């Protein structure tokens, strides 16, 4: 388990178009 | 998904596609956690009201797809189910409470760009992350109106706080599960998306969450209702002992 | 009824309502076909896999009314059931094939403005009109959507659909005892009876003697807006009168 | 019983029902 981490975006240290909003939401 | 957008290749690689062999057709949606087993909602393998039982050979799933109709070549890996495990207290009749269910695929599949396991939480990153105001993710091949999508879809949910669910709707939402949506933003899981995972990025250790099962999506956006989710990890529990007993 | 509309008073005169003692609540629809008889479905008064049985006991039927709840005031007539009569060949483990039944009521009811019986088809009647395309009338005090229930009757118009179709549509056995109708999904005209509508009647009115017949009766209501199973009632007159007959 | 299919508030009455030639409109066909 490695899981959780995605060969084309975290593996390469590179973010999707949106996962920024979900941290956001987060840090409220 | 309603509102939603196209969603990047190998966005959500742990996403899976229950499909119906014959009939040929879109069953529900699905996830990667092992390389050997699949979660998804349990309305989706039973549901009399509807004439639902499906056995292990009515179908099987696709992993890594991205177009809905095309079999991509050299992406998608066909896998067949062993054996399909529903949830003992899983009630219909009432309210889909417990909706959850684990299918074991026959032989194990091999990871790729297009191809990889989701995270299922623990007490501590479930404690952390289900907060009402505090967003997740939806993909899935649903329908787009209340339209067909091309490929696979993807919209982002805040989570609604406890009180405000149980509140605008007349159904009886047990403790394993929880509701998402924008307050009267639209956008919503549509029928079809069911079985889809509802994903949140930790901040603690960059991974992916599976937090709950699609269940319920909010009819398909209409301002009023919230989606009911499956609560993942109030229901880990039975998880692993069907793992752990194999 | 999905997307149905408040009927007109007396406009379904026919139209019975099955309600159950203990606990008040309300079951099936039906009809008046004699002033002793009502026709309904089999599976409202059985169905096993429900743990379902009723008794000539633990029921009851109104007649005459319009409100779904207010309890009509020297309009309805509430009536008890003498003797229950399902029907011998009906199969409640797969399709429902000859979903009907017949009750008698240990009196005669009195016919008003809003209360009357529909008329059984005939061969040149169920030949004339049981085509695809044709309509035929459905009324209820079911859901309205699939809170949803009505505060009067229900009513909708929905045309019948040709054996085939209907036949590819639905994986049960759907045998020649039973048509369907419905809207396939290129009208965009939503209609249907929805679950609690069991038992009501599909009407159509003759062209010929300008009276109204009872084609079918509500069976497997398509869910609450596929098609819905309507028993074939002339294809099954038979029995009909063979149970009347012999009391 | 040998008077059925006639509704006294209609066609006893000589009186059509907001909807029932729809039900006409399609046995002839398309206005």
């Amino acid at each position: 388990a490695d899981c959780g981490l995605r060969p084309l975006f975290e593996k390469k240290s590179l973010e999707d178009k949106t996962e920024r909003e979900l941290l956001e939401s987060y840090i409220d | 998904i309603v509102e939603g957008s196209d969603a990047e290749i190998g966005m959500s690689p742990w996403q899976v596609m229950l499909f119906r062999k014959s009939p040929q057709e879109l069953l529900c949606g699905a996830s990667l956690i092992s390389d050997r087993w699949v979660l998804t909602a349990a309305h989706c393998l039973l549901y009399p009201p509807w004439d639902k039982n499906f056995t292990e050979n009515d179908l099987l799933v696709r992993i890594g797809k991205h177009s809905r109709t095309r079999y991509e070549r050299n992406i998608e890996k066909i896998s067949m189910l062993e054996k399909i495990y529903i949830h003992p207290r899983y009630n219909w009749r009432e309210n889909l409470d417990r909706d959850i269910a684990l299918m074991k695929l026959k032989k194990p599949v091999a990871f790729s760009d297009y191809i990889h396991p989701v995270c299922l939480p623990d007490r501590e990153t479930a404690a952390s992350l289900l907060q009402a105001g505090y967003k997740g993710r939806v993909t899935g091949w649903g329908n787009l109106k209340e339209g067909q999508p091309s490929v696979l879809q993807v919209v982002n949910l805040p989570i609604v706080e406890r009180p405000v669910c149980k509140d605008s709707t007349r159904i009886r939402i047990t403790d394993n599960m929880f509701c998402a949506g924008y307050k009267p933003k639209r956008g919503d899981a549509c029928e079809g998306d069911s079985g889809g995972p509802f994903v949140m990025k930790s901040p603690f250790n960059n991974r992916w969450y599976q937090m709950g099962i699609v269940s319920a999506g909010a009819g398909c956006d209409r301002d009023g209702k919230y989606g009911f989710y499956t609560h993942v990890f109030r229901l880990k529990k039975w998880i692993q002992k069907v793992i752990d007993q194999f």
